[PDB]
């Protein structure tokens, strides 16, 4: 904040530091303080500075329309602090009004995207791409050519292309040609829109033609994977100065290569393989940068998107895993069957994908409502969204939902409390209008089992003893299920309690020792909360659990003939 | 450790630093005007010598941590991250009864004598009051690890 | 020396014992006393080793550390006036110099000849 009175100060001494040390290394600041937005976001009294601060410093600068992406990318985090709290509106709206239209015409370009058809030439503008290594070149009259013709533009992309592929895959040497590419790009105002189709061409290989532009296809080799990783952080810091925006990413990059990932042959299999490239590590040898802020951009640019795109990125991974490949040919070599798998489950590795995704389908269910995904293809598919190193599990049987549902019951705890839910909640909808007597059947014998294992678990602090108890658990989770389940569980409660007296055939031997455990049902207060939420909402389910009340009140009534008075509390909670 | 995010670690410090503060403080001076009764009161003042403060919740935490300086173990390992720095800005806004939150520590360090836990605790819980008192921060690190100068040479 | 660290073990383990003590001692709260016990014969080892030493120190340093005065601020005083009462003299004798400056030139003006007879014979 205080760097505004020291360039104050040190505008009358007139060094090369004015707009470049307190700006340039300003970025560095706004890239740890973007990563940690959160925490200053959440008190209300130390960030009324940070603005007053960062405006201060940068006054000299509300009335920029053509500035380098560095001097944009910070005022876009100015921006991003503006938009981000409605208290900032009132103390700085004076200065706000004349500073949005102009940071925002930056970046309003969204139009349909330039389809020229200019006869590519692999050679045009040769002066910058001989060895733009050496600093020989001045960069603000590099930004002037492209701003001139925007032809300029689409041949530095194709000859750097060449670059990364055949010189050495050094990671020093790639941060220094990207540094120099997100500059320029962000050098004039609307440079952002004439990214059509290398976004698609360096993945789409198996169109010629629709796409446009074929030298994307021609100066460079398709079947090396190795400088992939080098264009994947390229373009990591490109989309980290906001040059690549998202409004029309899925019509250029997303969708064409959804269609070339899973229903393509070899031709283009290395090019269903670059699909997951350039989707792995856009949210998440190796290009090892010295710099730990630039690990950590992607993460802090993160922010302005949400998981509106995410559930689109899995949905083609498992049909890619889903369409049978043969002809492949062990990291590629092998089938992309089996490597779109490992993408599945490495997403969902990270402990970012896993909590993010579980908190938006607790908001809405509507994140995983493509009809696309069989029953027990997406059945599976939200088990890695439980848990990301789970074993696979077996075989469909007659009933495939009933086996998913006797899974998760066995292994109950608080914190795998709302998947086990939602694992629930997306099942009454996955099954359709003719067979919910094939879910009521499905939810018929599981739960009676659940009412047998809460009985195993009687017959053999708070935390530690409820993890142990989860019938105090699966009651809350039943009390999220719909008034049909509640409904259905009383006759199978109702029948487990008709049953209970009428084992052992009035033996002297065996009933006792069964209605032993048929009042140690009694016993164990977690039956009673089992059918205390139950008893709102049901018609005909009287005559159910009412049995047992039947002849547990006839054998006290002679035992009492015979822990003074430990009966009476057996006697109030039947009233 | 299933879920994670320290935006929410310090939800929950300054959730409760003015809280333990502001609704007891109505009590507090309840309790200040009617604190004279004989010589125990006069003997205990406890209101006038500091305010009534929510205190003894530092006893849910010390229990469930049988070896945790681990990082083998991938999921008590964010479990311990977490609970270090938890720990640090409790200590940074003030949350707790820092008054007592040393001495209760102190008494588990008096009285403890692969280590023990108590050991593993004040060795590594990290307080950010700096230069604060050397009769509180500086000797206090000094008292806790024993008789031997070696240590001062990580000091150095 | 040795003096100074066994009186901070002493110093130590006497705050160690008070913290124990204060709390509820569950293990044995004699070892609180042999603790107490071992410093004080710690400290009668440093009484017989300053013995040795034959240290002398003046009494007014102590009611400086009753109030709690660090011995560096004590020795900044002594310095201090040593320094101002070493200008004051300097002060008197350059005074000094300037006045018989003053006696040697109006003697040489009034009476030339008898000061050009002692400039011969200093």
């Amino acid at each position: 904040n205080e760097l505004s009175v020291v360039e104050a100060e040190l505008l009358l001494k007139s060094s090369d530091l004015v707009g470049s040390y307190t700006t340039s290394l300003c970025l560095c600041i706004v890239a740890v303080l973007r990563h940690y937005h959160a925490c200053l976001i959440l008190n209300q009294d130390q960030m009324a500075q940070v603005f007053e601060g960062l405006c201060g410093v940068v006054k000299h600068g509300m009335n920029r329309s053509d500035g380098s992406s560095a001097e944009r990318c910070i005022l876009a985090y100015l921006y991003d602090l503006y938009t981000s709290c409605s208290h900032l509106k009132n103390k700085f709206g004076e200065l706000f009004s004349d500073f949005c239209s102009k940071v925002k015409n930056t970046i309003y370009c969204n139009v349909e995207p330039s389809e020229s058809n200019m006869r590519w030439a692999p050679e045009f503008m040769i002066d910058t791409l001989e060895n733009p290594a050496a600093h020989t070149f001045t960069y603000t009259g590099l930004g002037k050519s492209l701003s001139e013709n925007p032809a300029n533009r689409y041949s530095f992309v194709c000859n750097a292309l060449m670059h990364v592929c055949v010189g050495h895959h050094d990671p020093d040497r790639v941060n220094d040609i990207a540094i120099l590419c997100a500059e320029l790009t962000g050098y004039c105002k609307s440079l952002s829109a004439e990214w059509l189709g290398v976004l698609k061409a360096l993945c789409c290989s198996s169109n010629n033609g629709t796409c446009g532009f074929n030298d994307l296809l021609c100066n460079v080799d398709v079947s090396d994977l190795s400088f992939h990783d080098s264009l994947a952080t390229f373009v990591a810091i490109l989309i980290a100065r906001q040059c690549l925006l998202l409004e029309d990413l899925i019509r250029c990059a997303a969708i064409p290569s959804l269609l070339n990932a899973a229903c393509s042959e070899q031709d283009s299999e290395p090019g269903a393989r670059l699909t997951c490239r350039i989707l792995l590590h856009l949210f998440k040898p190796t290009v090892g940068i010295r710099s730990s802020c630039d690990r950590h951009l992607l993460a802090a640019s993160q922010n302005r998107i949400v998981d509106g795109a995410v559930f689109a990125v899995l949905k083609a991974v498992f049909v890619l895993g889903d369409a049978e490949l043969k002809g492949s040919g062990s990291v590629e070599t092998a089938s992309l069957d089996v490597y779109a798998k490992y993408v599945l489950r490495s997403i969902c590795q990270q402990e970012w994908v896993g909590e993010r995704c579980l908190k938006s389908l607790c908001e809405d269910s509507n994140d995983l409502q493509d009809p696309v995904l069989s029953s027990a293809q997406a059945q599976r598919l939200m088990q890695l969204i439980c848990y990301p190193h789970r074993l696979l599990d077996n075989e469909d049987g007659e009933n495939p939902q009933r086996q998913r549902i006797k899974r998760i019951l066995q292994n109950l705890d608080q914190w795998t409390m709302r998947q086990s839910s939602l694992e629930l909640q997306l099942m009454i909808k996955q099954t359709p209008n003719n067979e919910m007597n094939s879910l009521l059947e499905n939810i018929a014998k599981a739960t009676i089992e659940v009412f047998q294992q809460s009985a195993e678990t009687g017959s053999s602090p708070v935390l530690s003893s409820l993890e142990r108890s989860g019938v105090w658990l699966v009651a809350p989770l039943i009390a999220k299920l719909p008034t049909s389940v509640q409904g259905h569980v009383l006759k199978a409660a109702g029948e487990e309690l008709e049953k209970g007296q009428h084992l052992g055939s009035s033996s002297r031997k065996e009933r006792d020792r069964q209605k032993q455990k048929s009042m140690s049902l009694l016993s164990q207060q977690p039956f009673l909360s089992l059918v205390l939420t139950c008893l709102k909402g049901q018609d005909e389910q009287r005559e159910g659990l009412l049995t047992s009340l039947y002849s547990q009140v006839h054998q006290i009534v002679n035992n009492w003939r015979d822990p003074k008075q430990l009966m009476h509390e057996a006697l109030k909670l039947r009233l | 450790c299933k879920r994670s995010g320290r935006h929410r670690a310090m939800v929950v410090a300054k959730l409760l630093e003015k809280r333990q503060a502001e609704i007891e403080a109505e009590r507090c001076g309840e309790s200040e005007a009617a604190d004279e009764k004989g010589s125990i009161a006069s003997g205990s003042l406890s209101a006038p010598s500091a305010p009534i403060f929510q205190d003894v919740l530092l006893q849910f935490l010390d229990t469930q941590a049988p070896m945790l300086t681990d990082p083998r173990s991938e999921s008590e390992r964010v479990e311990f991250f977490n609970l270090v720095l938890l720990f640090c800005e409790l200590i940074r806004h003030d949350v707790f009864s820092h008054n007592m939150y040393t001495c209760t520590l102190i008494s588990r360090g008096d009285l403890a004598f692969d280590q023990p836990r108590h050991v593993q605790y004040a060795t590594h819980f990290p307080i950010p009051q700096e230069e604060s008192c050397s009769h509180e921060c500086n000797q206090r690190l000094v008292v806790l690890f024993g008789v031997g100068k070696q240590r001062d040479d990580a000091r150095h | 020396h040795l003096e100074e660290h066994l009186e901070k073990f002493v110093e130590n383990i006497r705050q160690l014992g008070i913290i124990v003590s204060d709390f509820q001692p569950s293990s044995q709260a004699g070892l609180n006393q042999k603790l107490n016990f071992i410093v004080t014969g710690l400290q009668d080892i440093d009484k017989c080793r300053q013995q040795l030493h034959d240290i002398t120190v003046p009494l007014e340093v102590f009611e400086y550390i009753d109030q709690g005065r660090n011995p560096q601020l004590y020795t900044k005083e002594c310095l201090e006036r040593a320094l101002a009462k070493n200008e004051q003299v300097k002060g008197k004798i350059d005074t000094m110099k300037k006045f018989k400056s003053l006696l040697i030139q109006e003697l040489s003006k009034v009476f030339p000849e008898d000061m050009a007879k002692y400039r011969s014979i200093r």
